[PDB]
């Protein structure tokens, strides 16, 4: 009885577990390709003001 | 006639002593064996003018004449250009000789006004399946193609092409812009193979204009204006319905970040073109139904990074009217043509546009595969027989909803060994509102499978075993 | 005459350089040879640098530029009613000339502190969401925030739409004029726009000022200033307009397109540090006056798009610090079928209370807390009875498009379900409770809904009233 | 002398002088307008050139326009008869009540009080608000800063600031408008008025204000500060007195010297802000502040741009702060109002020595169970509550109404909240988290903290609900 | 010369990030305005008339070809960088290694679920 | 003075984070282009100079010595970050703090598997 109602319980706790996994990185993508364009554009910046101070 | 003051990279300054060349104005390099074209971007001051190279810089000395042509690029327009291959500056590259046309035309066209637009949406039937129903293109919009290859793109590009001229009579344009050479000659000769394009002939259905990836940016910036441009005359000269392809937007807009560079803008977010709208703006606002006629557009889309917030993609799905979502998953399962049914979308997929037959079939097909998928998340983790009775029916309905949502291709003939087929949209519904209705539950599945209309799925399985 | 005169020396690189024009002031409109109108933006004691509002490919070096001695300025007048005009005023519908009798300053500084009054008038909008839990008044500003295709102009379409009511009656302070500024849109979706708003007999009291995605970046700057113009000479003369921005983010990167070609230092995403003062000077001029300046109001929905959610970024926040409200729609909820799709919880009006009836507070002023407490949690104890509130609610802020509601009539909806009525019922059943319930009482209780509109306050009298009439309608029906 | 205009763009002006040049920071006067135009000097470019800073807009002006030197800086209204006005970056009044009859006038710009002039005295001022009393509280005299991203509780909370602190103060205030909303001003104005903080008969006015909001241009935008911190100046010094300064938003000075040092010549910084971002800075704060002759209790909320508190405007204001209430969107996403970061803001009175041991105890006993829960977010964020001990069960119980608890509502709120302002005693906000922290009310549910006074209203909302 | 007289040749290109840094080195130095990662504009340009060049040509024209692999280090592996970004998008395939398989004796340590032939069955005998 | 004096200073710099930033306004104003992170190019050199001149003198210099302790700001705990990192490459330990540790109740807020100082002359103590 005790098995059967483990292993019911572990696939619950597992299939939980990997759907707030994948509801994090949903939102760190996001937050991810966000700062990647961002320093990009910074970088960028900071090279145009050498040029143009030169 | 000017000269050449500086010369660095495809940027060429040009000094003229009288007739300044107005900005957007070719101009002519003189003393070369190619034509080499120099488009006007900007006037310096001291009658001098700062050009973009169309074609290499090499060879190119100070004090070189330059010819004033009097306007922008011109080019070929008119029927003769169908089943012909021209570049940026209408120039022939199929070495099939002179494009004979009675009539050039100007690349840099402006936009209908708004006095000329059509307050009205309306449907343009493709007559494949998917499309129609659930994410239907609209006469004047843009649509997004997504993927990349092995998904049957080219085919399906060709049979849009082949279904537009079988259907309404209208031609297609097809600007390849920065694409590999290798695969700009596969086209031409997958083209040919399918006969939307004819080198015994005037049956052509599509013109093409190229530029290569190995072209300067000035050549790939224009490439989809001199489509443009093509398709502008059957529009309006003829009255017609065009289709432009264009492969793809991604490359249209780096060739613009690249123009942009070498006049030595300031770059914006992620180094893309401080007039990245604009650029984008004043090309895909002369896609529009006038009253004369419309034109079309499906636009194949690289998505950097995977990102969608990418300032191009993003820039873009600003003019998008639909998407058609081209899937590995979909052609893996034996679906062809492998397009994603849900991820899918179109602006006209309205009740008061299509209609509301139209709009409650799409709507009921969208939601039993929604059922399909959360019903399939069972089974994985449990099994079959942990559904109730009514689960088993929505399994058994969706599953045949896919497989008439598949369609045999009349330019995939040549190949596979079967049939092609063009589906009306009157017949598209009905037959799908039938399956839904439990009309066919008495049939088996492969009846549904690679077939055109319903009275295909009813006598396919009187055939089969 | 090199004082009223000037010939252009450059062009192509943003602003022409032009040399002359002595005696051109700045902000001054000028005249190009081609028919092109700009303004002078650089004084410099060798050239003047004009911003160009048309293709300036069309200028040549060596061009005539002629002095207008006016400070840019656009046509302003009720003649503009009904009319479709581009950035600069003029007349894009075939229509004919315009036939302004007056004219104001694009760049005029908002009223001050002292010829203000507290926003106190409701602006109906007449859906479910807004004027419930989001209430806008006469002269507030109220962002419209969310990524593509989340019904941010919807919402703005229906506002108009609804002021139908109020401009073909008689009570004058109920009266509304708009103005629709498309900023960077496709001319067919303006066609579009202008087509629906004909249908619905909202263009005879609507202004659309149109800078496309074809017209010059300077035209897509200027148009929102144009706009808000033409709806201060309504606010200044005892009247009240409505202004829709759509958007301001088109109008953000035409800005910084002119910004980076003028090689301004870019910040964040590449916008000059002068983008929120963009925003805050146009934003500014939506504003209730007192009596002593006449009373009229301005009230302004600017719409921003966001992209995936991200409604941390620069222009967002800049706006969002800049107007008294944001109402944030959101994709999940969207595609999901809520609509509108209103995240009732970050969706704030910074006026509140102060601009809604008082038959509106006494439903609304229980069901905007029930719903952000809802939204942090997505047998029990009240934990759980919090959501099974939460959902009903949310289905019953659900109303299709072009919908308009009365105010009364949204009280009586929004009490069914604030009373507890529905706690009972099935979330999927909302729906079909609300529109079956509402075209009832519209049909035989006109008596109710017409004592809760002049009352202005749902008395004891009507409190028993629709009590009785909800619980034997809940009672009675085929499922 | 007088000088002749040789470039125009947007808020920077070029002008020549034949004679006399005017020193940096003099006010010229630009000749033929309808309302005074005042331009600053900011730099000698050479060949008898100034570049200055205009304080209204530019339209109009012309090349060859002439210019007079005033002979001095900024000039405007100090003294007891600027209590109950408007004015704005010029001194001029703005509230249509005629005149400011002064009987003296100051310059804006000032020296900042020196080293020998510092006062080190340190007294609490209780706020009524329990977050900031607890855990970081303020001090008579002292610079306090509230940081906020758009639309998090800034001017609410220097509102209720305002409403709790005033009252008990026996003295003056003035409150600074600085790049924010014009009818925020309105609203302001009208409510002294009401309430008779204002008076426009008498004068009992309390309060003086000065105004430059985000209408302005932004040579005003950047200058406005200054104006208001020279009215709270004389109050300090010409009467030797405690002072109330009340500032929103100070970071729209930043921003303002941002916009034009893009047209004054200078290569740009980190973010493309001016080079000179921490200098002008000081410049300014240093003059905000208690002095040997009188005490200054000032309050200045500090927009956060993008919610990111390392951008350098935000990053560079926190040296100068004695106090910080550092809010939080996540906070008030939680409904959490006011939506304060108590792992995240600070006090330099937050001391043993000072608030008392017990005091001191239970504000470190809260930090340490909010960061211990912070610190199990992670491994419940997947792995949820099941893998937790029953002691790290009790933490997150006792951590989520300790969360709860430091919410409160606010008397200037009721207009978004519909629940009746709340004001706490600081005896009652220690004894009550102590007990919480004591587990003396583990058997009530969360949702009783929510929104509350003093302690034994949660146990009264508690049995509210069966 | 191979591919125009009718024979076959095969060249590597070891490899072309580094050639690209050479590039940027002369085009900021010549004072060309600089982009992302600060290479110039036209570093795209440099990759692509280079690797278009190797083709296979018709019997008409000789029935010669010219095959290229060029070479790219990645940094961290990431292919979304400026000059990987690039040459991906020009090439007809890749062939992508890895430190991990590697090290777990997958040599050589292709990652076959990443590469890709764009040509595929048609540069194969009927045997394999 | 004291160092070369026969005595013993300790020097705190309080702190380097703001003394660049200054240097960074003076150099951009002097028109010296702006280097990484706006800062002029040699900010290494502006502490790795300063920091050189604490030092323990031999008995023929007088048996002097001079201790830094200087002390740099993070921003969100960026020891990556430009000067701090910069600075962590010149000294010879550092003392690292963290306001997770802080408001956990560690305090002083060191972090002990992080924070380095080099060996220790034997003598730190001998009971110690
Ligand atoms: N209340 C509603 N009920 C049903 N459908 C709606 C509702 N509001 C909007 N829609 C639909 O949502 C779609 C997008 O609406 P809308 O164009 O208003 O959004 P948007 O955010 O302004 O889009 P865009 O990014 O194109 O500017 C439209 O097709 C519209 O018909
Ligand atoms: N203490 C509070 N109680 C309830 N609501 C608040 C509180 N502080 C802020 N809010 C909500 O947030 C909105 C913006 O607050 P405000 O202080 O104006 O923001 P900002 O930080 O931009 O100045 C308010 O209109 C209100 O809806
Ligand atoms: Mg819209
Ligand atoms: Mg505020």
């Amino acid at each position: 009885e005790s098995t059967t109602s483990e292993q019911s319980a572990r696939m619950t706790a597992m299939d939980n577990a990997s759907k707030n996994a994948s509801e994090m990185i949903d939102k760190l993508t996001l937050t991810f390709n966000r700062t990647r364009q961002a320093v990009i554009t910074k970088e960028l910046i900071e090279i145009i003001s050498g040029a143009a101070a030169l | 006639t000017g000269r050449i003051v500086a010369v660095i990279g495809a940027v060429v300054d040009v000094q003229f002593d009288e007739g300044l060349p107005p900005i957007l104005n070719a101009l002519e390099v003189q003393g070369r064996e190619t034509r080499l074209v120099l488009e006007v971007a900007q006037h310096l001051g001291e009658s001098t003018v700062r050009t973009i190279a169309m074609d290499g810089t090499e060879g190119l000395v100070r004090g070189q004449k330059v010819l004033d042509s009097g306007a922008p690029i011109r080019i070929p327009v008119g029927p003769e250009t169908l089943g012909r291959i021209m570049n940026v500056i209408g120039e022939p590259i199929d070495e099939r000789g002179p494009i004979k046309t009675k009539q050039f035309a100007a690349i840099h066209a402006e936009a209908p006004e708004f006095v000329e637009m059509s307050v009205e949406q309306e449907i343009l039937v493709t007559g494949i399946k998917v499309v129609d129903l659930l994410a239907p293109y609209a006469k004047g919009g843009k649509i997004g193609l997504f993927g990349g290859a092995g998904v049957g793109k080219t085919v399906l590009i060709m049979e849009l092409i082949n279904n537009v001229a079988k259907a309404h009579g209208g031609y297609s344009v097809f600007a390849g812009v920065g694409e590999r050479t290798r695969e700009g000659n596969d086209l031409y000769h997958e083209m040919i193979e399918s006969g939307v394009i004819n080198l015994k002939d005037a049956t052509s259905k599509v013109a093409l204009v190229y530029g290569q990836m190995n072209e300067p940016p000035g050549a790939r910036a224009r490439v989809a204006l001199t489509g443009l441009t093509v398709a502008e005359y059957f529009r309006d000269q003829e009255g017609q319905d065009v289709l432009l392809f264009i492969d793809n937007i991604f490359r249209f807009t780096q060739a613009g970040s690249e123009v942009s560079a070498l006049l030595g803008r300031i770059p914006s977010a992620v180094g893309y073109q401080p007039t990245l709208a604009t650029d984008m703006g004043t090309m895909q606002e002369r896609i529009t139904t006038t009253k004369k006629g419309s034109i079309t557009s499906v636009q194949a889309i690289y998505v950097p990074a995977d990102d969608l917030t990418d300032p191009a993609p993003a820039t873009t799905f600003a003019h998008l009217d639909a998407t058609t979502v081209l899937s590995r998953a979909i052609a893996e399962l034996g679906i062809y043509p492998a397009v994603d049914p849900l991820d899918s979308t179109s602006r006209i997929m309205d009740p008061n546009i299509v209609g509301s037959e139209h709009y409650d079939v799409a709507r009921g097909v969208q939601k039993i595969l929604q059922d399909y998928k959360s019903l399939q998340d069972i089974i994985a983790i449990l099994g079959m027989d942990e559904l109730s009775e009514e689960d088993k029916l929505t399994v058994s309905r969706a599953r045949k909803i896919q497989r008439f949502l598949s369609q045999p291709f009349q330019v995939a003939e040549v190949f596979t060994g079967h049939l092609g087929k063009l589906v009306p949209l009157k017949e598209t519904i009905k037959g799908f509102q039938q399956i839904l209705a439990g009309e066919y539950d008495h049939l088996p599945e492969q009846a549904f499978y690679m077939v055109g209309p319903i009275e295909e799925a009813v006598a396919k399985a009187d055939k089969l075993a | 005459d090199l004082e009223e005169t000037g010939r252009v020396l450059s062009i192509g690189d943003g602003i022409a350089r032009v040399h002359g024009l002595r005696n051109v002031q700045a902000e001054e409109m000028v005249e190009f040879s081609s028919g092109l109108k700009g303004m002078s933006l650089n004084l410099e004691p060798d050239n003047v640098g004009v911003v160009v509002f048309g293709n300036d490919k069309l200028i040549k070096e060596g061009d005539i530029v002629k002095r207008t001695g006016a400070i840019v300025d656009v046509p302003v007048g009720e003649e503009l009613l009904g009319r479709v005009v581009d950035a600069l005023g003029n007349a894009i519908d075939g229509k004919g000339p315009i036939g302004s009798k007056a004219r104001r300053r694009v760049g005029l500084k908002a009223p001050g502190i002292i010829p203000r009054i507290s926003v106190r008038e409701p602006m109906q909008t007449g859906i479910k969401a807004v004027d419930s839990l989001v209430p806008i008044g006469r002269g507030q500003r109220e962002l419209i925030i969310g990524d593509r295709q989340t019904g941010k102009t919807s919402i703005a379409i229906d506002t108009i739409i609804n002021q139908k009511r109020f401009n073909d009656g008689t009570d004058e302070k109920k009266k509304l004029y708009c103005i629709y500024v498309a900023i960077g849109q496709k001319r067919s979706t303006v066609a579009q726009l202008v087509k629906r708003l004909t249908d619905a007999d909202a263009m005879k009291y609507t202004i659309v000022v149109s800078a496309t995605a074809s017209d010059a970046a300077p035209l897509q700057y200027l148009a929102p200033y144009s706009g808000c113009s033409m709806g201060e000479y309504f606010r200044d003369n005892g009247k009240h307009a409505l202004i829709i921005y759509d958007d301001l983010s088109k109008q953000a990167v035409a800005y910084r397109q002119m910004s980076l070609l003028l090689r301004r230092p870019p910040g964040r995403e590449a916008y000059p540090g002068d983008v929120f003062y963009l925003h805050s000077r146009l934003l500014e001029r939506a504003a209730k006056m007192n009596d002593a300046f006449g009373g009229g109001s301005l009230t302004a929905l600017p719409v921003i798009e966001t992209q995936a959610g991200d409604v941390s970024a620069y222009i967002p926040t800049n706006v969002i610090s800049i107007t008294d409200g944001q109402i944030f729609l959101e994709t999940e909820l969207f595609y999901k079928g809520i609509r509108p799709a209103i995240n009732v919880g970050l969706s704030v009006s910074r006026v509140g209370s102060a601009a809604q009836t008082r038959a509106m507070k006494q439903v609304a002023g229980t069901m905007k807390l029930e719903l952000a407490q809802y939204r942090e949690v997505a047998l029990d104890a009240a934990t759980q009875q919090l959501l099974s509130r939460g959902v009903r609610l949310t289905e019953l802020l659900k109303q299709g498009q072009y919908s308009p509601m009365a105010i009364e009539e949204q009280v009586a909806v929004i009490y069914a379900g604030v009373r507890g009525y529905l706690d009972k019922l099935e979330p999927s059943k909302i729906t079909k409770f609300e529109n079956a319930f509402l075209s009832h009482v519209i049909s035989q209780h006109q008596a109710l809904l017409s004592k809760i509109r002049t009352d202005g306050k749902i008395s004891e009298e009507s409190d028993a009233k629709l009590k009785e009439i909800v619980t034997n309608f809940l009672a009675g029906f085929e499922a």
